[PDB]
């Protein structure tokens, strides 16, 4: 939606520096690198923040990142099913059949049996 | 999605209420209007043979017996037992609505208290005196649960592998020791 | 009831007085017993109705509840050949009673030797069946293996 | 003529006398030239709901009848003492019986008769379409908490007296390089001791890996999720007992003097009072106006109301449900007073219910395509309540690591 | 490197050359994610049968 997708690519920088500054406070661009491949899970390593707590906050959100590609796949695999097409069509009993819509046609042919049998049915004369 | 339970029973046209199987049972209260109702229905005979067999007196003991599991499936009215099920909680309806009818204050012929009660019975729907009574103490006053979900990740779950961690963990400790053994060794 | 030979009030949530009407009838024990045609204690949505119609029409009565427990149907019963109306609406059609306050239904088989009154609560037929949770985890690690 | 209760139409222009299974009703007009006079006699032919009733009816107890439609009035009600209407035309003789859409309540039965009512009904509030939202509001559901601390303690604990006998180390080894099993994402692996340790690890990832694939089958079971609401909870809502407040919810429909209005004026004064701005052309002109929106509010019989949800186009909606049906009453066949006719009607209205045959004229008189089919495409990471509870999580976070930095600088000096 | 992105493990990750490239395979990281949650519900989907 442009929002989750958005919101991420801003977050990840911000806690980055915040952890950079903590640092600083007794790296940062290799924190940069380090945090945006720790989102991706990149084949591209470097240095943890220099202090315990800093480098447990960033697993932390590691684990979030981690929860946020679960639902992507999750959400994937749900699409999956939702799109659906309307695929059910059942016999002369289905009630599409019965109030009828210009988004369907039932034709059959002039003068057959079909239509026979459609004329001298009660309750069908307006699908008739 | 594969192991879901056979959770789908539907008003009287599911075949299973017609070949009847003693894996379940269909019971009703005795001398009751359902009773009638089933008897004097022509090709629902199989089925009505098969409930008369196992009919109960009341029907608080047909609620019981439901929560025991003995009886698997209760046809009863829609007011009382709509309350029941809502209400008590854990258990469920399903299936629409078929003997569409209604309750009614009974008299023998010639009272004029009939005609009378009447016309109070429905100054009475108007004035929404029915309604609030309702709201008051039949429904609103209930174990009020939303619909199924999928089920949930246990104990008993994780049991299976929880054991692989301790039995590695002693494992291990056995095989350091070895190991630290046979390089004292050689 | 309460030994004081009434049953002690209540009050709903909004602290409301419960009505209650003193009802005598069963046994206090249908299944086994001879009989004690013993003093209980009523109070229902019908009880709520019926006292709201008899203030609105002067009435002045006594609630007993029926003998057996059935609701009615007729029975041919046995050593006899006059079919009978079982239960409550016997205790009606013999004398027994002069009204009949209770969830009853409504269909012709009734309505030939009684007068209904109109509808006070609409309703139907349905199904009851127990709600089961269960899972199906079983050596997870194996059942695809 | 009303709703698919009863039915009019031209009769054949292929026979002269219309198809099988009508009956030939014939209509009076009156509304030419004054000049001298015209009884407009026209026999057209009807058929719907009750027409099936009434012919299983007169079957049943043999009558014959001719059939009579009415202009005066569309329903009936009092006038200076007297009845327009079905109403009408019944006290004066006219007529035994009325029969199509008519409801029952208190002031028609002090002068006329009723059968037994053989649909029930009553007042229902139709509006506009409604939508739903994001019903999960955090990913936990997956397991239990008591599941996950419980893994949690096992795993801190197994962790620690793994270390305390490889040693025979770096707290932050451990436990980053558990969060890399739990998470399988890329962590500083430091300390990679070569021994049975690794084998520990080992066995750690299998665990690791069971459990992810079983949290990410658990998360697309517990995706499967609806919502719906409506926003009105009844006649007694404040926006009808107050329709004053900033937002007007107005132009309740209410085609005037049928029988809900009556009822609405004799309960709720002031609503009439306001309701005096409505619409006024039947039910057609009521969808319209809900459709363009010149109005958010009808109010009118059910018995018609959940029928023209069924069998429409798109999807509108009434108020909540059955469960909102104020005054419930039926429609009945009222007959004229004391006629002996009252109790063969009603046991035969009875025997129709018991046999089972409702059901036949249910299925094929009343039946609609939207009334069924319940469900909603499932809500993606559109959730921004959700994802904004997990992000307070986060600051929360944030703000825990600023208080232990500053611990840290305290317990250092 | 490539081969790891596709398949998520473990491999002996030389040359980390530290230019423009990492943020090339961050990119790379990136598409091999969402082709992973492609795979991954396309075999839940093709399961059925
Ligand atoms: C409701 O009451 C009004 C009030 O009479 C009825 O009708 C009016 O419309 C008729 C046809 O155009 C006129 O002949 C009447 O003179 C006129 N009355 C007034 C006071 O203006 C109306 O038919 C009734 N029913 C409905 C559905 O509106
Ligand atoms: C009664 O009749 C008078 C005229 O005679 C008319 O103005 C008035 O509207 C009528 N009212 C009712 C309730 O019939």
């Amino acid at each position: 939606q442009s929002t989750l997708w958005l919101l991420v690519g801003l977050s990840v920088h911000v806690v980055a520096v915040m952890l950079y500054l903590l640092d600083r406070f007794s790296t940062l661009s290799s924190a940069m690198w380090f945090s945006w491949g720790v989102l991706l899970n990149s084949g591209i390593g470097e240095g943890a923040p220099r202090s315990f707590s800093a480098r447990i906050l960033g697993m932390v959100w590691a684990g979030f990142a981690m929860i946020i590609v679960a639902s992507y796949t999750a959400n994937l695999a749900a699409f999956l099913v939702l799109d659906r097409p309307e695929e059910r069509i059942t016999g002369i009993n289905d009630p599409r059949l019965r109030n009828p819509s210009d988004k369907f046609i039932y034709a059959t042919v002039k003068q057959s049996s079909v239509d026979i049998y459609f004329r001298r049915q009660v309750c069908l004369s307006t699908m008739y | 999605v594969l192991d879901r339970p056979e959770e789908r029973i539907t008003g009287i046209n599911d075949p299973r209420l017609r070949n009847p199987s003693d894996k379940f049972i269909y019971a009703t209260v005795k001398q009751s209007s359902v009773d009638i109702y089933f008897r004097r229905q022509v090709c629902l005979s199989t089925m009505y043979r098969h409930m008369e067999k196992h009919n109960y007196e009341s029907a608080a003991e047909a609620i019981q017996a439901v929560r025991d599991n003995k009886l698997h499936a209760f046809i009863w009215d829609s007011a009382v037992l709509e309350f029941e099920a809502s209400q008590k909680c854990d258990l469920v309806t399903t299936g629409e609505l078929f003997f569409r009818s209604g309750f009614g204050i009974g008299m023998r012929k010639d009272s004029p208290w009939k005609q009378q009660v009447s016309l109070s019975i429905l100054k009475s729907h108007e004035n929404g005196f029915m309604e609030d009574l309702d709201k008051t103490w039949v429904r609103y006053q209930e174990c009020d649960s939303r619909s199924n979900a999928p089920a949930t990740l246990t104990f008993e779950n994780m049991a299976g592998v929880f054991m692989l961690v301790a039995g590695g963990i002693v494992a291990g400790i056995f095989l350091i020791f070895i190991e630290i053994a046979y390089k004292r060794h050689k | 009831t309460m030994s004081d030979g009434t049953c002690k009030e209540e009050f709903t949530v909004n602290g409301d007085p419960v009505k209650k009407v003193i009802c005598t009838g069963p046994n206090d024990t249908s299944p086994g017993s001879p009989r004690h045609t013993v003093p209980q204690c009523c109070y229902g949505f019908c009880i709520d109705l019926l006292i709201k119609l008899a203030r609105t029409m002067q009435f002045t009565y006594e609630v007993h509840l029926v003998a057996d427990g059935k609701f009615g149907t007729q029975e041919r019963v046995q050593n006899s050949n006059k079919k009978e109306w079982n239960g409550m609406m016997g205790e009606l059609l013999s004398g027994q009673a002069d009204m009949i306050v209770a969830p009853l239904t409504i269909n012709n088989e009734r309505a030939q030797y009684i007068e209904f009154s109109k509808p006070f609560k609409y309703q139907g037929l349905t199904i009851l069946v127990k709600k089961e949770i269960p899972r199906s985890t079983l050596d997870s690690f194996m059942q695809p293996f | 003529e009303e709703a698919p209760f009863v039915i009019v139409e031209s009769v054949d222009p292929l026979s002269g006398t219309c198809m099988r299974n009508t009956v030939p009703c014939q209509k009076r007009i009156i509304s030419e030239n004054k000049t001298d006079e015209e009884p407009g006699y026209i026999k057209k032919c009807c058929k719907g709901f009750c027409i099936d009733i009434l012919k299983k009816i007169s079957k049943s107890v043999k009558f014959t009848y001719d059939l009579y439609l009415v202009t005066n009035g569309k329903h009936g009600k009092k006038i200076n003492g007297t009845w327009n209407g079905m109403i009408g035309e019944v006290v004066m003789k006219r007529a035994y019986m009325a029969v199509g859409s008519l409801t029952i309540n208190e002031e028609r039965s002090e002068v006329v008769d009723f059968s037994v009512p053989f649909i029930e009904t009553g007042i229902s509030v139709m509006v506009s379409r409604s939508n739903g939202t994001v019903s999960p509001s955090a990913f936990l559901e997956p397991f239990s908490a008591d599941v996950w601390v419980m893994m949690f303690v096992m795993l801190l604990i197994v962790s620690a007296v793994a270390v305390f006998v490889f040693e025979y180390f770096t707290i932050g080894k451990a436990i980053w390089l558990l969060w890399g099993l739990v998470f399988n994402n890329s962590v500083p692996v430091q300390n990679p001791k070569g021994t049975t340790s690794k084998i520990m690890v080992s066995v750690w990832a299998f665990f690791a890996v069971i459990f992810l694939a079983s949290y990410t089958a658990n998360l697309a079971a517990f995706m499967i999720q609806e919502e719906y609401v409506d926003q009105v909870s009844g006649l007694s809502d404040k926006k009808f007992q107050r329709p004053n407040d900033f937002s007007p919810p107005f132009r309740f429909g209410t085609v005037p003097n049928g029988s809900t209005e009556r009822n609405i004026r004799n309960n709720y004064a002031e609503m009439h009072a306001y309701m005096g701005k409505f619409n006024q052309r039947g039910v057609d002109d009521a969808l319209l106006s809900l459709k363009t929106g010149k109005l958010d509010a009808f109010i009118y019989d059910a018995a018609v109301l959940n029928y023209m949800a069924g069998r429409d186009e798109g999807c509108k909606l009434v108020t909540i449900g059955s469960g909102k049906v104020f005054a419930s009453t039926g429609y009945g066949i009222a007959i004229q007073k004391d006629s002996g006719w009252k109790r063969q009607v009603d046991l035969a209205i009875l025997q129709l219910f018991g046999d089972g045959e409702m059901e036949e004229l249910e299925a094929c008189w009343l039946t609609g395509i939207c009334h069924n089919e319940k469900n909603e495409v499932m809500s993606s990471q559109l959730d921004i309540d959700n994802m904004a509870g997990v992000f307070y999580m986060l600051g929360a976070a944030m703000a825990l690591s600023l208080i232990t930095f500053i611990c840290e600088h305290l317990f250092y000096w």
